[PDB]
C-alpha cells in the first residue's frame, strides 16, 4: 500500500511504505509514520540528557582509531568479484586488489 | 574424547596402541605417578576450582 | 610505557585518562600511545584552568571551566547548557574548555613539530567557530587570541613539556611516541553523484531530497505526534484481550485420534526396544569392528551359515531377493580374512539400493526447449494417528536392565562444597541410569554414527561393510562385546557434505513384525534362524533397511550423546528449583531424605487410568528417555512443536499458580501447534501426553 | 621424549609464568565457605 | 488500578508500536500478573531462573 | 547481624520470609535461634529493611551506619558508632555427650554448631592414627590406608583367621574400608569374599596376594542367594567409578602382585613382601583362590570348549568340569566341589 | 506480557533507520553524519539474489 517507483539509478522497482496509510486491520503493517519515530526518539532523548551525542561522538571517535582489519572480523561475505560467498579475510584482499 | 583422539589413555590402563608402549613404559619408570600429564597416561585432577 | 605513565603523573589523572579513553569501545592495553597523550592533555588543561580566576565583575586573581575528563554525557550536557545560557553557538566537537571571559568554547592540543601547521589544520577543520591553543615539545606555542592566556600559564607549561620531552628519551619512549593528528586523520568524507542519488531516493514518501528530510529532523517539533496518528487509527487494530480460563484450553490436534488415518511408522535409524546383541564375552582388549563382527558370526555360527531366507514381511518397493543377497555378500565380507571391510561383489549392492535409478542431469537449455520436463509437486508428510508402538518404546527404554555401556574417565579431588555437591548429583545419577536400556541403546547409537563418518574419511567411491557392535559390562563386572547386525554404506561420488549417501542396514532382533504390521511399513524382515538362552527356542529375524543420510546427519548422531548431559541439566534445575524454595542444598533429601524431609517421589504415568507415584531415580530415567526419544526422533515438526508447546505450556503454568494469564489470539497458538502434527511418532505420542496431561490438570484443579 | 629424553634444566621457570603460579596459590589458600541457594 | 486499564495500556502499547512499524505477535503472546514470564529463552518465576 | 539474632527482637522475628527448615551436617534439625541466625547470615537486607531506622546521635564521636555500613543519619534503630575502642585468665569447663561446653553452674557456653564452616587446607601435612576418619580422605587414599594397615599386622590377621572365629573381619580398618564399598553390592561382595576365604582355608591353597585383597571386603554381613549359593564376580567395584576396582584374578590400578619380584603395588605404590610368602604358594598360582566351590583339575582343552562366562559357572551343577581365563594367555581348567 | 513480534525484519524500513540515524546525529560534525547516514541508504536499495 505504500508508494511504488522505479529507481533512477538501478532501474529496479522500489516500495516505499513509511508514511504510508495506517493499518485497518490486525495483519503485519510495515507503515511507519516518521513523526511518531521522531517524537519517541526526542522523548528518549528528553529522558536520556546527553546520551545521543555522548554516544555519537564515542562512535565516531572509534571509527576515527580503527582500521579496515576490522572488517576481517565476520562470517562468510558475499565476494562480488567472482559472486559467491568467501570467507572474510579472502573477500577483503580480492576487493582491495581490485580497487588498486 | 581427548583421550581417544591423542591414544593417551591412562599409562596403568590395560589398552594396547603403538603409543601406549611408551606410555606405559613411562608410567612404570616415573615415581611422581600424580605429576604425569593426561596426555602422557597420567591421572586428570581437573574440577571446578581449578 | 605503562611504567612511565604511572610514574610521571598523578595516580588521579591516569585513572580520568583511563576512564574516558576506555569508553572507545576497545583494549585499553595494547595501544598505550594515546593514553599518554590524553594524560599530557589533561595535565595541560588542568593547568591551565588552575592560576586565573574571575570575580563578580572579572578581576584577575575561575575563568575556566574543563569540559575534558568528566563522563561525555555530562559534558555534554554541561557544554549544551552553557552555550544555551550564553546565546553562543554550540561547537559540533567536544570542547575541551571553556572561557567565562570571552564566552567561548576552546581547545588545546599537544604536537611535536611546529604549532602553526597544526593549529591550521585545526582551524580547517573546526572552521572558526572554536578558539584554539597550541604548544608543542619544540618550545612552540600559538594562540588565536593573544589575550587569552598569561605569561605564567605558558612558562609552566612550557616547562612541563619541556621537561617531559627530555625525560622520553632516557629510557628510549621518544622514538616510540606517537603524534595527535593520526586518531583524527579521516575529517574529510565528500559523498560522490551516485551515492548522493542514492541517498536521495531513499527518504520517506513527503520529501524530495535528503536536504528536505534533514531539515525537517533538525527543525520540527513533533511532539504529540503520537496521540494524533493513535486518534485517527480504526478501532480494528486492536489486541483483543481475553482473559483465559480452564475450559478455554482443549486437546491440541483431535485428528490424531482419527481411526481412519494410519499408524505412524518406525522411522528411526536404528531399533531401539527390538535389538538383539549376539553377546561374546572378552578380556576387554580393544579390536578392530570386522575381527569382533567375525567372531561374533563364529559363536553364532548357524545364523552366519543360514543360506535359505523364510521372507516374513516385505516392503512396499524394496525387493527381498537383492536385500538378502547383499546380506548375503556383507556376511561373506566379514567371514573373509582380508583386513579391509570393502565389499567385492558390488553387483547386488548397487541394485539393491536403487543407485543405477538416479535421474541423469542435462543441460538446461535442452530442459527450457524440452515441454515435458515440469517442476514436481512437494510430497508433503502423511497424516497419521497415534502409534501404540511409542508407548511401548518408552516404557522398555526406560527399564533398568541388567548390562550397562558408560564408562568414562575421572575427574580430580573435590574440595570446595559446590564440587562435593556436584560430585554428589553425579553419583546418584550415574547410579540410577547406568544399568538404563536408554544409555546403551544411546551408546550403540553414537557409537554406529562415529564408525559411519569415520569410513567416509577416505572410502567415498566404493561400498563398505560396518557392523553394529557395542561394547557392553554387567553388574558381575565380566564385559560383552555385542554384535547388533551388519550396514552396508554405499558411494558418495560428490563431494558436498549435505549429501545424501544411501546406506541399508540389517539389524537382528526378536520380535514377529506380524504382531504390530502398522510398526514397519517401511522394513523388510527375513527368518535367519533360532537363538537358545535358557534352552528354548527363540527366533531370530533380520530387518533389512535402506537409508538416506549426509555428513551433517552423522555428526548429528555424533553429537547425540549430548542427552546425557541434557537430561543430567534438567535434573539438577529441578534440584536447584528444590534448593531454592529452601536456602539449602536439597539433593540427597530429594533422593534418598533426612530426618526433617522424605524421600520426594514424582507422578510417572498412569495405571488402568489411575496415577502411580515413583521414585526421583524413575523420574531420571523416563527423563532420559525422553531426551534420548527427542533427539533420535528429531525433525523440523518437532522442533516447532516443542516451540510452540512451550507457550502452551507456560501459559497452563501461569493458570495453575492463579496468575491470572490473559491471552490474545489463542487459536493462533492452537494452529501454529497443529502446523507441526503431521507424521512424526514423537510429535503425535507428545501430544496424545499432552492431552492427557492437560485432562488431568483440569480434573485435579476443581479440588 | 617425555621417557628417555635429554634432562634438561628447569631452574627459574616459576619466574617466567609467575601470573598461573600466582593463581595456583591464590586458589590453595582458599577458604571455602557455605552454599546459599535462591532467595525465592 | 485493574487489570481493564491495564489491558487498555496494552492495547495502547500494541497501536503504539504499530505505529513504528513494530508488529508484535498476537498469536504467540500472552499476559499474566508480574512475577512470572520469559526473556529470550529465559524463564523467570518468582525469583527461580531457568 | 547476629546481635539482633541474639536480642530476639520481635522484628527479627517480623523479618523472615522463607522457609528455615535448615539441617546440620549430622542431618538433625537446628535449634530455632541457630536457624534464624543462619537464615538471616544468608539473608541480611531483609532484616535490615524490617528493622527500622532513626536518627543518629549528635554526639561528635557517634555516628549511623547504613546497610552496607556506610555512615549516615538513617541508622539501624539502637545501633551506633564509636570511636572510643573499648578493651578486650583462665578456667576448667565440663562436657557433656552432645559436645556442649556447660559451666559449673550448669550454663551453656559453647555448643557444637558455633563451629564455623569456614573449610580450608592446613599449611601442614598433619598425620593421623585412627581409622574411623580415614573416610574423610578420598578412596584411594583409605583403600592404601587399609590396605597397609592389613599387611602390617598380617601376622596377627593370619594367626586370627587359622582359628576361624568371626571377630577378625570386623576391625575398626575394614569398618572404614566398607564405606567406599557400593551399599546394593556390599551383602554380594562380603559374601562371595567370605565363601572364597573359608574355602581356601578348608583345602590348603592359602595364597597371601588373594588373602589380603579380598580380606577388606568381608565385614558386611553375607547375603546368598535363593539357592544358598555364594555370589560369584569377576572384579569388585568401589565408589568414583572407573579406575576404583579390584580384579579378582588378574589384578587393577588399585593392587597388583609381581611374583617374580614378590611386590605388592597398591594405588602406584610399590612394597616388598619377603618374609610373608611361603615357598609353595607359587606353585598353587591363581586358579584355586577365585570362584567359591571351584577347584582347577588341569589345563587348557579346546575340546571342552571355549571360556564360560560367570552367568554359565553360576548355574553349573556339582561334579562338572569348566574352563575359565585367568589373563590374556593364561587359560585354566577348574571343577565345581560340593564343599 | 512475554511479548513476540512477528515478521521483524520484514517490516522494518531502512528508511526509518536512516530517520533514527539522522535524529540522534542531529549535533554531530557534517562528515560523520554522512557517514552514519550511508549505511541506511545503501540498504534501502538492497537487491537480493534468489
Amino acid at each position: 500500500k505504500g508508494k511504488q517507483y522505479i529507481s533512477d539509478v538501478t532501474g529496479c522497482t522500489m516500495v516505499d511504505p513509511t508514511n504510508g496509510p495506517l493499518p485497518e486491520d490486525n495483519e503485519p503493517s510495515a507503515y511507519a509514520q516518521l513523526d511518531c519515530v521522531l517524537e519517541a526518539l526526542d522523548r528518549m532523548d528528553e529522558e536520556h540528557p546527553g546520551l545521543f551525542q555522548a554516544a555519537s561522538q564515542n562512535a565516531m571517535e572509534t571509527l576515527m582509531v580503527t582500521t579496515v582489519d576490522k572488517l576481517t572480523q565476520g562470517r562468510q561475505t558475499f565476494d562480488w568479484t567472482v559472486c559467491r560467498n568467501q570467507p572474510a579475510a579472502t573477500a577483503l584482499n580480492t576487493t582491495i586488489t581490485s580497487f588498486r | 574424547d581427548y583421550r581417544y583422539t591423542y591414544k593417551c589413555h591412562r599409562g596403568d590402563s590395560k589398552v594396547e596402541g603403538k603409543r601406549m608402549k611408551i606410555i606405559k613404559e613411562l608410567w612404570e619408570n616415573t615415581k611422581g605417578r600424580d605429576g604425569l600429564l593426561v596426555a602422557d597416561g597420567g591421572p586428570n585432577i581437573y574440577n571446578l576450582r581449578n | 610505557m605503562d611504567t612511565f605513565i604511572t610514574r610521571n603523573f598523578q595516580t588521579t589523572i591516569i585513572q580520568k585518562a583511563k576512564n574516558t579513553m576506555a569508553e572507545f569501545s576497545e583494549d585499553p592495553e595494547l595501544q598505550p600511545a594515546m593514553l599518554f597523550n590524553i594524560c599530557v592533555h589533561l595535565e595541560v588543561c588542568y593547568v591551565i584552568s588552575d592560576m586565573n580566576f574571575l570575580d563578580e565583575e572579572g578581576k584577575a586573581y575561575p575563568q575556566y571551566e574543563v569540559i575534558e575528563g568528566m563522563p561525555r554525557t555530562i559534558a555534554w550536557m554541561v557544554q549544551r547548557s552553557l552555550a544555551q545560557e550564553h546565546g553562543i553557538e554550540t561547537p559540533k566537537y567536544l570542547a575541551d574548555l571553556f572561557d567565562y571571559k570571552t564566552k567561548r568554547f576552546i581547545e588545546v592540543g599537544i604536537t611535536k613539530g611546529l604549532a602553526d601547521d597544526y593549529f591550521w589544520k585545526k582551524k580547517e577543520k573546526l572552521g572558526n567557530s572554536m578558539e584554539l591553543m597550541i604548544f608543542s615539545y619544540n618550545q612552540d606555542y600559538s594562540l588565536s587570541n593573544e589575550s587569552s592566556l598569561d605569561e605564567e600559564g605558558k612558562g609552566r607549561v612550557l616547562s612541563r613539556l619541556t621537561e617531559l620531552q627530555a625525560e622520553l628519551s632516557l629510557k628510549n619512549l621518544w622514538q616510540v611516541l606517537i603524534g595527535e593528528e593520526d586518531v583524527e586523520k579521516g575529517i574529510d568524507f565528500k559523498l560522490g553523484q551516485t551515492i548522493s542519488r542514492l541517498r536521495d531516493i531513499s527518504v520517506p514518501a513527503g520529501f524530495s531530497n535528503f536536504e528536505g528530510m534533514r531539515s525537517y529532523i533538525d527543525n520540527i517539533d513533533p511532539k504529540g505526534a503520537i496521540e494524533r496518528n493513535l486518534a485517527r487509527m480504526s478501532p480494528l487494530v486492536s489486541v483483543t484481550p481475553k482473559k483465559l480460563t480452564w475450559e478455554d484450553l482443549r486437546p491440541i490436534g483431535p485428528h490424531i485420534y482419527n481411526h481412519e488415518l494410519p499408524e505412524v511408522p518406525y522411522n528411526a535409524f536404528l531399533l531401539m526396544s527390538d535389538e538383539l546383541g549376539l553377546a561374546n564375552m572378552t578380556e576387554g582388549k580393544s579390536k578392530k569392528p570386522k575381527t569382533l563382527a567375525k567372531e561374533c558370526l563364529e559363536k553364532y555360527s548357524t545364523l552366519r551359515d543360514q543360506t535359505d531366507p523364510i521372507l516374513i514381511m516385505k516392503s512396499e518397493k524394496a525387493n527381498e531377493n537383492f536385500l538378502w543377497k547383499l546380506w548375503r555378500d556383507c556376511v561373506n565380507t566379514i567371514s573373509n580374512e582380508e583386513m579391509s571391510n570393502e565389499l567385492q561383489k558390488t553387483n547386488y549392492a548397487k541394485w539393491a539400493t536403487g543407485d543405477g535409478l538416479t535421474y541423469q542431469k542435462i543441460m538446461k537449455e535442452v530442459a527450457i526447449d524440452d515441454e515435458t520436463m515440469c517442476q514436481e509437486e512437494p510430497k508433503i508428510p502423511n497424516k497419521c494417528r497415534v502409534a501404540a508402538w511409542v508407548q511401548t518404546e518408552m516404557n522398555l527404554l526406560s527399564t533398568l536392565t541388567s548390562k550397562r555401556a558408560l564408562d568414562l574417565p575421572e575427574i580430580g579431588p573435590d574440595v570446595a562444597p559446590v564440587e562435593h555437591v556436584g560430585s554428589e548429583r553425579r553419583k546418584y545419577f550415574v547410579n540410577e541410569i547406568n544399568y538404563c536400556k536408554a544409555s546403551t541403546v544411546m551408546m550403540k547409537y553414537v557409537l554406529f554414527h562415529t564408525s559411519l563418518l569415520n569410513e567416509s574419511n577416505a572410502s567415498m567411491g566404493k561400498y563398505k561393510v560396518i557392523p553394529i557392535t557395542n561394547r557392553v559390562v554387567n553388574e558381575k563386572g565380566e564385559s560383552f562385546d555385542m554384535l547388533y547386525g551388519l550396514a552396508v554404506k554405499g558411494q558418495s561420488h560428490l563431494r558436498g557434505d549435505t549429501d545424501v549417501v544411501t546406506v541399508v542396514t540389517f539389524e537382528f532382533s526378536s520380535t514377529d513384525p506380524r504382531v504390530d504390521s502398522g510398526k514397519w511399513p517401511k522394513y523388510t524382515v527375513f527368518r535367519i534362524g533360532s537363538l537358545f538362552v535358557s534352552g528354548r527356542e527363540k527366533s531370530v529375524y533380520l530387518y533389512c533397511r535402506v537409508n538416506g543420510t549426509n555428513k551433517i546427519q552423522m555428526k548429528w548422531g555424533m553429537e547425540a550423546r549430548r542427552c546425557l548431559l541434557q537430561s543430567m541439566q534438567q535434573m539438577e534445575a529441578i534440584v536447584e528449583q528444590e534448593s531454592s524454595i529452601q536456602g539449602y542444598d536439597m539433593t540427597k533429601a530429594c533422593f534418598k531424605g533426612d530426618r526433617v524431609n522424605s524421600p520426594k517421589t514424582f507422578s510417572i504415568g498412569t495405571q488402568e487410568g489411575k496415577l502411580v507415584k515413583g521414585s526421583f531415580g524413575k523420574a531420571l530415567r523416563v527423563i532420559f528417555t525422553k531426551c534420548l526419544m527427542h533427539y533420535v526422533f528429531g525433525n523440523a515438526q518437532l522442533e516447532g512443536f516443542s516451540a510452540e508447546s512451550r507457550r502452551l505450556l507456560l501459559l497452563i503454568q501461569a493458570l495453575k499458580d492463579r496468575k491470572g494469564p490473559w491471552v490474545f489470539d489463542l487459536e493462533g497458538m492452537y494452529s501454529g501447534i497443529e502446523e507441526c502434527i503431521s507424521n512424526n511418532p514423537w510429535v503425535i505420542q507428545s501430544a496424545y501426553w499432552f492431552n492427557e496431561w492437560l485432562g488431568f490438570e483440569k480434573e485435579g484443579s476443581k479440588v | 621424549w617425555n621417557t628417555y629424553g635429554p634432562i634438561g634444566d628447569t631452574e627459574g621457570f616459576e619466574r617466567v609464568y609467575e601470573s598461573f603460579f600466582l593463581r595456583k596459590m591464590r586458589l590453595d589458600n582458599a577458604t571455602w565457605g557455605r552454599i546459599t541457594f535462591g532467595p525465592v | 488500578k485493574d487489570e481493564e486499564t491495564c489491558m487498555e495500556g496494552i492495547n495502547d502499547f500494541y497501536r503504539t508500536c504499530k505505529l513504528l512499524g513494530i508488529n508484535m505477535s498476537k498469536k504467540k503472546s500472552y499476559c499474566n500478573e508480574t512475577g512470572m514470564f520469559e526473556f529470550t529463552s529465559m524463564f523467570y518465576r518468582d525469583g527461580f531462573v531457568s | 547481624i547476629l546481635c539482633m539474632v541474639f536480642s530476639q527482637d520481635t522484628r527479627m522475628f517480623q523479618g523472615v520470609r522463607g522457609e528455615i527448615n535448615f539441617l546440620n551436617r549430622a542431618g538433625q534439625l537446628l535449634s530455632p535461634m541457630y536457624q534464624l541466625q543462619r537464615y538471616f547470615l544468608n539473608r541480611s537486607n531483609d532484616l535490615f529493611d524490617q528493622w527500622g531506622y532513626e536518627e543518629s546521635p549528635k554526639a561528635s564521636e557517634l555516628h549511623g551506619i547504613n546497610e552496607s555500613m556506610n555512615a549516615s543519619d538513617y541508622t539501624l534503630k539502637g545501633v551506633v558508632v564509636t570511636r572510643n575502642v573499648i578493651d578486650d585468665e583462665t578456667e576448667k569447663v565440663s562436657i557433656t555427650k552432645n559436645l556442649s561446653l556447660i559451666k559449673r553452674t550448669g550454663e551453656v557456653i559453647m555448643g557444637a554448631n558455633d563451629v564455623s564452616e569456614l573449610e580450608s587446607q592446613a599449611q601442614l601435612m598433619i598425620t593421623y592414627d585412627t581409622p574411623k576418619m580415614w573416610e574423610m580422605g578420598t578412596t584411594k587414599e583409605l583403600v592404601q590406608n587399609t590396605y597397609q594397615w592389613v599387611l602390617k599386622n598380617l601376622v596377627t590377621l593370619k594367626a586370627q583367621f587359622l582359628l576361624g572365629k568371626e571377630d577378625m573381619f570386623q576391625w575398626d580398618a575394614f569398618e572404614a574400608f566398607e564405606s567406599i564399598i557400593p551399599q546394593k553390592m556390599a551383602g554380594q561382595y562380603s559374601g562371595f569374599a567370605r565363601a572364597v576365604l573359608k574355602q581356601m582355608r578348608d583345602q590348603e591353597v592359602m595364597k597371601t596376594d588373594q588373602f589380603i585383597k579380598l580380606l577388606p571386603f568381608c565385614f558386611s554381613p553375607p547375603k546368598l542367594r535363593s539357592n544358598g549359593e555364594p555370589y560369584q564376580f569377576l572384579k569388585l567395584v568401589l565408589k568414583g567409578g572407573g579406575e576404583n576396582f579390584i580384579e579378582v584374578r588378574k589384578g587393577s590400578p588399585l593392587f597388583s602382585y609381581n611374583p617374580q619380584t614378590e611386590v605388592l603395588t597398591i594405588c602406584g605404590r610399590m612394597m616388598s613382601l619377603k618374609g610373608k610368602i611361603e615357598d609353595e604358594e607359587r606353585n598353587r598360582s591363581m586358579g584355586n583362590a577365585v570362584l567359591a566351590g571351584f577347584l582347577v583339575s588341569g589345563k587348557y582343552d579346546p575340546d571342552l570348549g571355549d571360556f564360560k562366562t560367570i552367568e554359565e559357572l553360576e548355574k553349573l551343577k556339582p561334579g562338572e568340569k569348566a574352563n575359565i581365563l585367568l589373563y590374556q594367555g593364561k587359560p585354566v581348567k577348574v571343577v565345581k566341589r560340593k564343599r | 506480557v512475554t511479548g513476540d513480534n512477528t515478521k521483524w525484519n520484514e517490516c522494518l524500513n531502512p528508511r526509518i533507520f536512516l530517520a533514527m540515524t539522522e535524529r540522534i546525529t542531529r549535533d554531530s560534525p557534517i562528515w560523520f553524519r554522512d557517514f552514519c547516514s550511508i549505511a541506511p541508504v545503501l540498504f534501502s536499495n538492497k537487491i537480493a539474489r534468489l
